[PDB]
């Protein structure tokens, strides 16, 4: 019917005067009084008063000449199987200046509750192509495996070789990538675009672009958003889905803006008390269901705030997400991706496939303990004897986890080149026996 | 009547035309009709919080009041059940709504008003009774016998009562009461703020059999006391929550998990099925009430999480049985608190926290504990409180943490550095602590007529000298110091790695009965016992346990061992005493 | 007199309209639709408006078919002599389940504050039981002595064995205590109600019990009921009141919960900034009155914190009571019992608390110069190695902690045994460099 009585704008935020049927989370079109539209989301509601706040800004508006239509739905999503290929921004209008896709049905980007009954257990195995993952901290379809990288560190190109060297070694040949931009420089995402384009990993991918100078609102909307799609293709089409976001840090600070400029009651840090459950609402949307062939696995790229206190985001990511992939400069500027696989952990690792895995384990950590001490660790009778595991250990370093951000190792390639190390060591010498296991010694 | 919506704000919606509902009355508010609270209530307008989510709701939709308090049915069919925070079943979610979705707006009954349950009367017609009394049972499972007894708050005289099969609906006795006659149902209906009414609580002396080695060794828990398990990141509380829940003495356990992670819930859902009773009887989910709301719930399903279980626990409590309740998080259910006091602009105390916190966690664990049920029967029940903490970076000095150890007895605090190695327990020996360890020497003392209170004091002191000894190590050597207490160190790690160091995904190692319990402490106390006896009489500055090497191996071993050969480690003990004596000469 | 008029109600509080007569702390009965009576407290009262606070809760009221009925009068405790070998709740309800006593007369709770002339210095000396008390930290009749512990330290126990060995060396007037327990667990209940019951105690004490999971209204009427029924039976009927109460803690946290559904202006760490003033007016409740036989000796017994700066609870209490008990977990771990670490605790009126007639001629001399002893003794141990003229006042000092791990809280070490221990481990190594004026008193 479209109102045009708008009764107060503070800020960010409209109140529009005189309404009947207003619910809340309700999309609205501020049509302004020289053409332009602009679109905003219902805050609160009050018999025929209603608050809501303009995504992209409130400058030049006269409240006496615009109106303000009512959609009469929540943030919604339209989907179909020729979403596949494109890119789209944080609320999900075409970016690549394509065709026009018709959308199957809209859904609610929110989603909903999944039934502890209904879930299922994830069980099956993602080829990340780089052997770290693949041989020591293993991907779960299903499971929320976070990346943790220093500020401009590795973790902006890992995201780009996962995304594009992710595939499934099985017969069901459902696989789909959902990469999810959020609050990066235009430099960062013309590199992931560029990149996709190059090696053609957006054929069977959907990328959500956020910039960093877009509103803090769409900063929101946009993980859930790739989620909501992400959760179409696996459940309702028989696909198996892998979310890549980065960066997450960036989606905390825009909600920390958001609910400054609703002048909501701040928690501890100014972060708002909700952020662990609006955190919650991201994170178990991954898995698999009873019944279903798809499945959606997840995986958040943050910036660590670490060598201080413990935010709530690095702190409650990895509190949810089961398990942590570290990454560390002092790697980084050895030209190592740059994955510290001493802390990292993976703890779903059993379902996903650990013999070669337990022995590597130990076998680079001792390389890691011979070098614990000040230089060489450490006793004048050790001396080359014990320089045999950290020769072993440099090697690791050097070939193994340095593989490159353009070399798919398969889980063929990986695994098979995990024996060749070992070669450094005598040969039945694996904690602890005489003869272990004799077999297969390479 | 029927109210209407003014405003909707989030999780907060007001209503007018309220004045015939009363306060914490759940009612269906909008035209989906989504499950509210009434909070507050100005005149004939009443502000309600909505539990499900509020989007898409707006004035003008109509609300209308349940006219009661949070309800939990207590009947015949809630065992093997998975419910919500409002006890809605979650199977029966599925197969009604037809989707593998909760969508809001759905009220389900708890339990099977429609299936059949086999009564058997066990009292005459005409005998008296209060509130409390049992009338009759029901053989739910093969292990717990579900007792219907009376109603709390009705006193009469039974009229007529026979024995057959009836629903949970239809009447199975008459009450000849003081305000007429009465028809009692098999399914009493509780609200889950207001704790179930008792005769008189009394102390917790009987210790829990948990399987667990350090836990009922130096920091245990009796049948109705309290204890905390607050825990970094991933060092296992969660698990040793599980653990107890398996093996575990008491009747029924009652796991209410509130804002946890769904594939962690996903995991009890799967495991629970297919595990036996220790003794062979039934499967553990037949004997487990599984109260599941994931992180991602609604905030205050969240909220009612531990107030459903703790009242299921209460039930069953009324009866006489032992129930062990592990609630996972309290955290999770503290932060919740803090989003709804913060969303009604209530003055924070301590880190935005609701300075009614300490109140409410009393109010919780205080319905917990050894009591004397209602009725003439006199019997005698039990409630374990067992609960996780998630103090954030591991910060105990967090009030929920601190609020929480208030009001418990037993405080098992995990360590970051002890789970970064096997030892996931990682219950600091230094740091944790139990007031029970006097009265559980005590009866652990008496009924097994060992000395076992002064072997628990010799191992608990030869671990705090180790904590002293942690710090003489450094920078100075093993050689150093006496070799006296070299052999400290030594006993010190036979303890931490046979003794504490106990995997809970084990085959054997899951469960220490009492019997191995004592057992293993003995070949590991003798052992250092003889040792000491032996060091300072003539023993070599580099020969003390060169010929035990082959020895400590048993003890090692000791935690491996079945439980159905007992008498295994008493033969371990002698050898390690014919070894020891001629080694020296 | 019945008003049916509740306006709105907003969580624990409750608006009534259409008043009249309605006075600030009045308490008011709430007549529920269902039958259900619960009390309450008016908060604030605005015209014919009035704002209340209910004590049990506000759960399923109907604002339309409730009433509020105004009894017209603040808190109040009815007071008798039959009053001890009983177990009340917060408000002065019965717990034992004993007869209904027939009072004697209300009394305000919150009393009267006492005129400064009219207060009495505190000179007599009570027998409290324990030597590390009664010859170091010397208790007076009348004297405010607090007992600062770690949580879960050697106070609970500390508490039994002293309201238990607690007398005077007479029998005019006879010997009263009041326990007051605040926020605790049932079991630490029991544990007091017991111990009361085994040793006979009971029978010449009044407990005011108070549980964890009671009301923070309740929690905070509890000390002040204690200290109303403590002044009653010392000031009216001239008996000598030892009032304990445990865990003040408790008291500051529940006020602190209090002032925050009042919506009240929080002050420093998130207290009201009026706590200095609401603890003040129930510690100078104790002391003597000039005129009056009886007299009233306070020991509050509180948890405190560990590295958190310092609690304005532990600061103000330790400055408006004369003197401080300070004990530590290291202690409880050492087999103390009780553990009390007498170099950083000080008694104020310990000087008039001992004297020739008090107590002895000779323990105002040996008490000054155990504190120099004990100091020197462990100093030569551990200031603040190998070494010989200090290894003889460092066994001192070792000898000193280890046989306090022998007496238990079960030793009822009588003044005639405190100072005859005195002087008979005073003499080991007989030395002029101890302050005596003379030889005599040298004879141990
Ligand atoms: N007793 C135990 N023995 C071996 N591993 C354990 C034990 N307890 C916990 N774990 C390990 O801890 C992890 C789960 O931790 P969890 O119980 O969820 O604690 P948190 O709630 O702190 O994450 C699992 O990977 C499991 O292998
Ligand atoms: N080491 C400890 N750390 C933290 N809390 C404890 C400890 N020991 C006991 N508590 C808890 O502190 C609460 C109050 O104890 P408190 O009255 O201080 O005991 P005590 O008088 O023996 O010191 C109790 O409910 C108990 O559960
Ligand atoms: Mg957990
Ligand atoms: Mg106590």
């Amino acid at each position: 019917k479209e109102y045009r009585t708008i009764k107060e704008v503070v800020g960010p935020l409209m109140a529009v005067e005189k309404v009947s049927g207003v619910k809340y989370e309700e999309l609205i079109e501020v049509r302004m009084q020289n053409g332009e539209i602009r679109r905003g989301q219902v805050l609160e509601v009050q018999e025929d008063k209603a608050m809501v706040q303009i995504f992209e800004g409130t400058s030049g508006i006269n409240l006496k000449n615009s109106s303000v239509r009512f959609l009469g739905h929540p943030l919604q999503l339209g989907v179909s199987e020729d979403m596949i290929g494109r890119v789209f921004d944080g609320l999900g209008r075409p970016k690549d200046n394509g065709p026009e896709i018709l959308p199957e049905k809209y859904l609610d980007i929110n989603g909903e509750v999944i039934n502890p009954i209904a879930r299922d257990y994830p069980d099956e195995f993602i080829q990340t192509g780089i052997s770290a993952i693949d041989h020591l901290n293993t991907l779960v379809r299903g499971q929320k495996l976070p990346v943790f990288g220093p500020p401009g560190a590795g973790k902006s190109a890992l995201a780009a070789q996962i995304a594009r060297q992710a595939t499934v070694l099985d017969s069901s040949d459902d696989f789909a990538v959902v990469f999810a931009a959020i609050g990066i420089t235009f430099e960062e995402a013309e590199f992931f675009m560029e990149d996709f384009r190059q090696t053609g990993a957006i054929d069977r991918s959907v990328m959500f672009m956020n910039l960093a100078n877009d509103p803090a609102i769409e900063r929101i909307a946009t993980p859930r958003m790739a989620l909501t799609a992400a959760e179409y293709l696996a459940y309702e089409k028989g696909m198996h889905v892998l979310v890549i976001m980065e960066d997450m840090t960036n989606y905390a600070e825009a909600l920390r803006e958001i609910s400054a400029a609703r002048r909501e009651v701040p928690g501890r840090r100014g972060y708002p008390g909700y952020l662990y459950t609006n955190l919650a609402t991201l994170f178990e949307r991954a898995g698999r269901i009873r019944g279903l062939k798809g499945s959606v696995t997840q995986i958040p790229i943050l910036t660590m705030p670490e060598d201080d206190k413990t935010h709530p985001i690095p702190d409650l990511t990895g509190y949810i997400t089961e398990g942590q992939i570290i990454l560390t400069r002092e790697l980084y500027k050895s030209g190592i991706p740059p994955i510290d696989v001493l802390p990292s952990l993976s703890r779903l690792k059993d379902k996903g496939t650990a013999a070669t895995m337990n022995q590597l384990f130990a076998a680079y950590a001792q390389g890691k303990q011979a070098k614990e001490l000040a230089v060489v660790l450490g006793e004048s009778a050790l001396s080359d004897i014990d320089k045999i595991y950290a020769k072993f250990a440099e090697r690791f370093e050097n070939e193994y986890v340095n593989q490159g951000f353009y070399t798919n190792r398969t889980i063929t390639e990986t695994l098979d080149l995990g024996w060749e190390l070992l070669a450094m060591l005598p040969r039945t010498e694996l904690k602890r026996i005489k003869d272990d296991l004799l077999d297969k010694y390479l | 009547q029927i109210g209407k919506i003014i405003k909707v704000s989030g999780p907060l919606v007001m209503a007018e035309n309220m004045s015939e509902a009363s306060i914490q009355d759940m009612c269906l508010v909008g035209d989906l009709g989504v499950i509210g609270e009434i909070i507050e209530m100005r005149q004939d307008v009443a502000s309600i919080q909505v539990y499900e989510e509020t989007s898409g709701i707006g004035p003008g939709e109509p609300v209308r009041s349940t006219g009661e308090a949070l309800s939990v049915e207590l009947g015949p069919g809630i065992i093997s059940q998975m419910f919500d925070g409002i006890q809605r079943p979650l199977d029966t979610f599925m197969e009604v709504t037809q989707s593998n979705f909760l969508g809001r707006g759905v009220q389900l009954p708890a339990l099977d008003h429609e299936k059949q349950w086999w009564f058997e009367a066990t009292i005459e017609e005409g005998t008296e009774v209060s509130a409390g009394d049992i009338i009759g049972y029901v053989d739910e499972t093969k292990i717990i016998q579900h007792k219907i007894m009376v109603p709390n708050g009705i006193k009469g005289t039974v009229q007529k009562i026979e024995s057959g099969s009836f629903t949970i609906d239809d009447p199975i006795c008459v009450i000849e009461t003081e305000q007429g006659l009465k028809e009692l149902t098999m399914m009493q209906k509780w609200p889950v703020r207001r704790g179930r009414p008792i005769k008189q609580k009394l102390n917790p002396d009987v210790p829990m059999i948990t399987g667990q080695r350090v836990i009922d060794t130096f920091f245990p828990v009796t049948k109705g006391g309290a204890a905390a398990v607050p825990g970094p990141f991933g060092a296992g509380k969660t698990v040793v929550q599980h653990q107890i829940a398996k093996w575990s003495d008491v009747d029924l356990v009652v796991y209410v998990g509130c804002g946890e992670r769904g594939n962690e819930m996903t995991d009890v859902v799967n495991e629970f099925p297919e595990l036996i009773d220790p003794n062979t009887g039934e499967s553990l989910m037949e004997r487990t009430v599984l109260i599941a709301n994931t992180s991602n719930m609604p905030v205050a399903a969240r909220e009612a999480s531990i107030y459903t279980g703790i009242t299921i626990a209460e039930y069953f409590r009324d009866m006489g049985y032992d129930v062990a309740i592990m609630a996972d998080s309290t955290s999770r259910w503290a932060e919740a608190l803090r989003e709804m006091s913060g969303r009604l602009e209530e003055m924070p105390g301590d880190e935005g926290y609701p300075a009614y916190l300490g109140s409410r966690l009393a109010e919780y664990y205080e319905r917990s504990g050894r009591v004397i049920a209602l009725g003439s029967d006199q019997r005698e029940g039990s409630i374990t409180a067992i609960s996780a903490v998630s103090p954030s970076g591991g910060d105990i000095s967090e009030p929920v943490t601190q609020n929480t150890l208030r009001v418990v007895k037993v405080f098992w605090g995990l360590d970051s550095s002890l789970a970064q190695k096997r030892h996931f327990p990682s219950i600091n020996w230094i740091q944790s602590y139990s007031l029970y360890s006097t009265e559980v020497g005590r009866y652990m003392d008496q009924i097994l007529q060992q000395d076992w209170s002064d072997m628990v004091t010799e191992g608990m002191r030869i671990l705090q000298e180790e904590e002293q000894l942690n710090e003489i190590v450094r920078l100075v050597g093993i050689d150093s110091l006496s070799d006296n207490d070299r052999l400290t160190l030594e006993v010190a790690k036979s303890i931490r790695e046979d003794y504490l160091q106990q995997n809970a995904f084990d085959d054997v190692d899951t469960f220490t009965s009492r019997e191995k319990q004592f057992n293993m402490l003995k070949v590991i106390l003798t052992f250092g016992k003889e040792a000491r006896k032996a060091l300072s009489l003539g023993a070599y500055f580099n020969e003390i346990m060169e010929g035990t090497v082959a020895v400590r191996e048993r003890i090692s071993r000791s935690k491996y061992i079945p439980e159905e050969e007992l008498a295994k480690i008493s033969s371990i003990n002698e050898e390690i005493k014919e070894t020891i004596q001629l080694i020296v000469s």
